[PDB]
RNA sequence: CGCGGGAUGGAGCAGGAGCUCGUCGGGCUCAUAACCCGAAGGCGGUGGUUCAAAUCCGCCUCCCGCAACCA
RNA sequence: UGAUAUUGAAAUUUUCUAACCCGCACCACUUAUCGUGGUGGGAGACAGUGUCAGGCGGGCAGUUUGA
RNA sequence: UGAGUAGCGAAAGACGGGUGAGAAUCCCGUCCACCGAUUGACUAAGGUUUCCAGAGGAAGGCUCGUCCGCUCUGGGUUAGUCGGGUCCUAAGCUGAGGCCGACAGGCGUAGGCGAUGGAUAACAGGUUGAUAUUCCUGUACCACCUAUAUGGGGGGACGCAGUAGGAUAGGCGAAGCGUGCGAUUGGAUGCACGUCUAAGCAGUAAGGCUGCUGAGCUGUGAUGGGGAGAAUUCGAGUCGUUGAUUUCACACUGCCGAGAAAAGCCUCUAUAGGUGCCCGUACCGCAAACCGACACAGGUAGUCAAGAUGAGAAUUCUAAGGUGAGCGAGCGAACUCUCGUUAAGGAACUCGGCAAAAUGACCCCGUAACUUCGGGAGAAGGGGUGCUCUUAGAGCCGCAGUGAAUAGGCCCAAGCGACUGUUUAUCAAAAACACAGGUCUCUGCUAAACCGUAAGGUGAUGUAUAGGGGCUGACGCCUGCCCGGUGCUGGAAGGUUAAGAGGAGUGGUUGAAGCUACGAAUCGAAGCCCCAGUAAACGGCGGUCCUAAGGUAGCGAAAUUCCUUGUCGGGUAAGUUCCGACCCGCACGAAAGGCGUAACGAUUUGGGCACUGUCUCAACGAGA
RNA sequence: CUACCCUUGGUCAGGUUGAAGUUCAGGUAACACUGAAUGGAGGACCGAACCGACUUACGUUGAAAAGUGAGCGGAUGAACU
RNA sequence: AUCCUGAGUACGACGGAGCACGUGAAAUUCCGUCGGAAUCUGGGAGGACCAUCUCCUAAGGCUAAAUACUCUCUAGUG
RNA sequence: GCCGGACCGGCACCA
């Protein structure tokens, strides 16, 4: 059966990606809530 | 004419098409040319705002002459064609100068027939004139609504408007459907009926020829669910059930006028279409 | 089975008894009908409230309307 | 839908132009269907917008709907 | 605890030899078996070292393990030409200025980013444990470098179907050549394979189009290579037939639903030497390495496409190649599951013929009611297929000849829906949705409608033969009455009302004025009250009385009928279902359409034939 | 993942039926009309790939948190990808 | 007191808000819309408002400290 | 309750 998770290094990168992140607001809330947390990875 | 197809199939049974036997080149100018994407009745946030478009078959637009704009010199009918953005057929016409535009054909419009636009052109069917210019009673299409914009009226397919009056600076017009309405005197018509009057006839057949046009179903209210729509909800089938049937989005759609007041056309309309 | 409404000259309707048709007598007509003129004729019942009851109290004999279910 | 502000000028609703408006044409910025200016044309103290007011308003919302 | 219980995840293995402390399970060999429109081969995504060699056996592996996609150590991916970048644009995203918005921000112009598309120069052979159009050999090509010698136009550039051809790839046959082999089972002297070689460069060329194009062929490339082969040297590349799904080529014809952009490119205003970057390249890859928690019977885009049989990429057996499936050994109880057969009967089973049986290919006869004249139709129902010989006959054999496998069951009647299509991912596929067609209504364009606070958009680069919304639902015949109520449309300014205008007047305070709190006539819109119209608007179509009016056509115990298994007829031996009628319609009825309707249906319902382990009534056999 | 859409690509073994046109022949005053051949239309027919999911059996501490076996619907289109 | 001393301001009407205070007899402060003063013989406040008295002098700006907090640093505490 | 006609019709209604 086909399953929900299709992997796309493309469409990861894109919609989860550092640079997405950055380009918006809430974005970059998301980068400095896991900095704060002390996350290693803070984006795909 | 109307061709009507046998009944070989259920599909083809009652359906009917055009024969194109006014087409008289099936390929279009290849400098007229623009690309069409489609957007199925979405806007630029991307949400669907109006129902039942989309898909379809690709089409390309055709750049088409509607102001008429170039006076002085005849041009030359070179051919009738085909044109997928619109129910009137078009018409290719090269001028004396080499340039070559798109017009809408009106009816009894033939290969090799002379046309032209201005003040001093004469009254024959295709030449584009100011309205000041035409006699009253004469049948016009392609009607600009300010001067120099482009024809904006009587452009469908069989479309015509009758000049009525001049009183002053605005010259009285009857329109498709009935209204008879002002028209500022210097905003242009061209002399004719638009051609195709057929294409009204055409029995579209089965729901694939719909599909290919780009039209999606349409899905009656009364069997939707009381959150999609006032028609919504009732166990079995149900009548209207309220003293008005309804849109979608709530508002009276049967006989509830919508046009809007304190327009500047106001003034400019004397009867209305009904 | 639960709730409610009705019983008016002979007929259909009004409602502390009148309209129309029906009957009788006379007239008009060759005769009948239609029509015209006069006369008579009535609160479904059973007990009570009441100075006094079609009228109000409850019930009785039928008809009529809604409902008689969640399993 | 009305008042009032933007909002002016003359007759007695009509007129005018100059504010305001034009998903109107031409020109420049400019290899530009945005915009901004310029000129014409249309419209015009209306419209739009602000404040106040009356009406409609299961389109949407918060709730009530006894023992 | 359950318990040494369930399970150990689709299947064919056997033996010999080896290794080892230990072997059903590892290695080698022989035989056997399975896939083969694929269990074969190659790209892409995804994974990310799983790749290779040596070593290891704790744990992982559903058993074992000497083995491994596991552990240890050391290795492995080579590009001017392949894919991407230093080229182009699509959707979309972003966006200098700009427009809009409590903020945050939203939008958008020029421009930019962005392949799934366009452009673009390399082939063949050899080689490793692991890379190869990348390394090596031979032979090329492209761009740039050094020396000798900006506007116009065109083009790129395009759908779908079908047909007739040319060529080539590939298949088959003869053996023309070549290489082998030549048989201890009765016989013969026949048996089995091979039969090629690129880019580039010159010559040419079937065609096609109105000179331009054009598949392919020939030579060279190549005394090179590869080769069924013999003992490093030597070795054949020929005749016929068939023929593409490839290519000429979206060339040609036809059709309507009318089929990107931009750049590269085109056109008009030689030789010689040298240089050539970055990213990817291992391995798995219809899976034991991807998505499914698993070494999971699931899912995963494209390409290559052999023989016999055949219409076929169907069927069965095979080729190339790959595989024997990570628990086994016995036994051959009940019971369960999956298969095969079955006396006599043949739906008596059951809610219901559920399941199974039966039908089935090709060729020839032959084919009804009804019909929208297309259909219905493969209707139904019947005949023939083997082999040998002669040139349609004569023979031969079996129980049986499409001798296997694969391949429609059919008929009669009724309800519903016209039809193909769509739906409750995961208990409903339908009579529900859609539909072509009908009608009503809104909308004159900065249209109406819709999204958004707005700007900006969709509608539409459309313009009443158009766009949005409501209802109905092919087609045929048709669609009756009611405008009193509600909605909608249009009148009227008579009454009623708000802000606002207006100030009669009254009080508080100081005889006042002043300040102050109120404040009455009168004016002041839409709406509402009123009138009219409108039913394919919402609705309504009763009980002499009343109403706005009391059901027309058609249909009717119906997907609607409670009494009810109504009554009568048909079908059965027997029929609460079914069909045909009646009308007493509890409680049908004309676009929440009425009545019919050929064709269509994994629809619902009744009957019949064929057929059968469904059943009387079970029995035996195979496997898990 | 799924629903719908946008841009750009790809895929559909084989059989069957035989629409419109065209041509020839009859036929006419001229048309209508007719037969034969040609032609190859269709949300056409049968049926693999592919896309589904009607029935049934099995599975129901599954091989699988929706599957498998056998039949079944569509299969040039409102197709699938 | 001859001159100056903060004007679309103060203030008012309407609609809101902040004031413990729900529009209330609601003073006092602020916003939007619209109107709109006076000038030391002035102006504001003392909880509607008037008068008297009392206090003050808006419509310009700046200003440490006593106050709030702890991811930190140093030294310590339970 | 406020008002216009002959109760009717609009408006108003926070113990
Ligand atoms: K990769
Ligand atoms: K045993
Ligand atoms: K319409
Ligand atoms: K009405
Ligand atoms: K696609
Ligand atoms: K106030
Ligand atoms: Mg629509
Ligand atoms: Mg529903
Ligand atoms: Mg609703
Ligand atoms: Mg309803
Ligand atoms: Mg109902
Ligand atoms: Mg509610
Ligand atoms: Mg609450
Ligand atoms: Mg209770
Ligand atoms: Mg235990
Ligand atoms: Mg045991
Ligand atoms: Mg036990
Ligand atoms: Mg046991
Ligand atoms: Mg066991
Ligand atoms: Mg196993
Ligand atoms: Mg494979
Ligand atoms: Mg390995
Ligand atoms: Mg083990
Ligand atoms: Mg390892
Ligand atoms: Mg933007
Ligand atoms: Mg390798
Ligand atoms: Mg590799
Ligand atoms: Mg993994
Ligand atoms: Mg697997
Ligand atoms: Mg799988
Ligand atoms: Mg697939
Ligand atoms: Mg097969
Ligand atoms: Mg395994
Ligand atoms: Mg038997
Ligand atoms: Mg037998
Ligand atoms: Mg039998
Ligand atoms: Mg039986
Ligand atoms: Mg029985
Ligand atoms: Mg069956
Ligand atoms: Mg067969
Ligand atoms: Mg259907
Ligand atoms: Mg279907
Ligand atoms: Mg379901
Ligand atoms: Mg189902
Ligand atoms: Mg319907
Ligand atoms: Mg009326
Ligand atoms: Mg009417
Ligand atoms: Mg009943
Ligand atoms: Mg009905
Ligand atoms: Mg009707
Ligand atoms: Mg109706
Ligand atoms: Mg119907
Ligand atoms: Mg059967
Ligand atoms: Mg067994
Ligand atoms: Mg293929
Ligand atoms: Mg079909
Ligand atoms: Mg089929
Ligand atoms: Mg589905
Ligand atoms: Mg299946
Ligand atoms: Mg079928
Ligand atoms: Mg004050
Ligand atoms: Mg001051």
């Amino acid at each position: 059966v086909k399953r929900t998770y299709q992997p796309n290094k493309r469409k990861h990168s894109k919609v989860h990606g550092f640079r997405k992140r950055m380009s918006t607001k809430n974005g970059r809330k998301v980068l400095a809530r896991r900095r704060r947390k002390g996350r290693k990875v803070l984006s795909a | 004419a109307i061709k009507k197809y046998k009944p070989i199939t259920n599909g083809r049974r009652n359906m009917t098409s055009l024969d194109f036997a006014e087409i008289t080149k099936t390929t279009p100018e290849k400098s007229l040319l623009k690309p069409l994407p489609k957007k199925a009745g979405r806007n630029n946030q991307g949400k669907l705002t109006v129902r039942h478009h989309g898909g379809g078959h690709k089409r390309q637009y055709r750049v088409i002459d509607f102001k008429r704009n170039k006076d002085g010199i005849n041009a030359k009918v070179d051919s009738i064609q085909y044109d997928p953005n619109r129910s009137a057929n078009i018409a290719l016409v090269v001028y004396a100068d080499g340039e070559k535009r798109y017009i809408i054909a009106p009816k009894g419009l033939e290969v090799g027939q002379i046309v032209e636009s201005g003040a001093e052109a004469d009254i024959k069917v295709g030449n584009a004139l100011p309205l000041q210019n035409i006699p009253v009673g004469t049948v016009v299409h392609n009607i600009e609504l300010k001067p120099g914009k482009g024809g904006q009226i009587a452009r469908s397919a069989g479309a015509s408007a009758q000049v009525l009056g001049k009183e002053g600076k605005y010259v009285l017009i009857r329109l498709r459907s009935g209204e008879v309405r002002m028209i500022l005197s210097t905003c242009r018509a061209t002399i004719g009926q638009v051609g195709n009057l057929q294409h009204e006839l055409v029995n579209v057949g089965k729901a694939g020829r719909s599909r290919w046009k780009g039209i999606r179903p349409t899905v009656r209210g009364s069997v939707m669910n009381p959150n999609d729509h006032p028609h919504g909800g009732g166990e079995g089938r149900a009548p209207i059930g309220r003293p008005s049937p309804m849109s979608p989005w709530g508002k009276p759609t049967l006989g509830k006028k919508t046009r809007r007041g304190k327009k500047s056309s106001d003034k400019l309309i004397v009867r209305g279409r009904k």
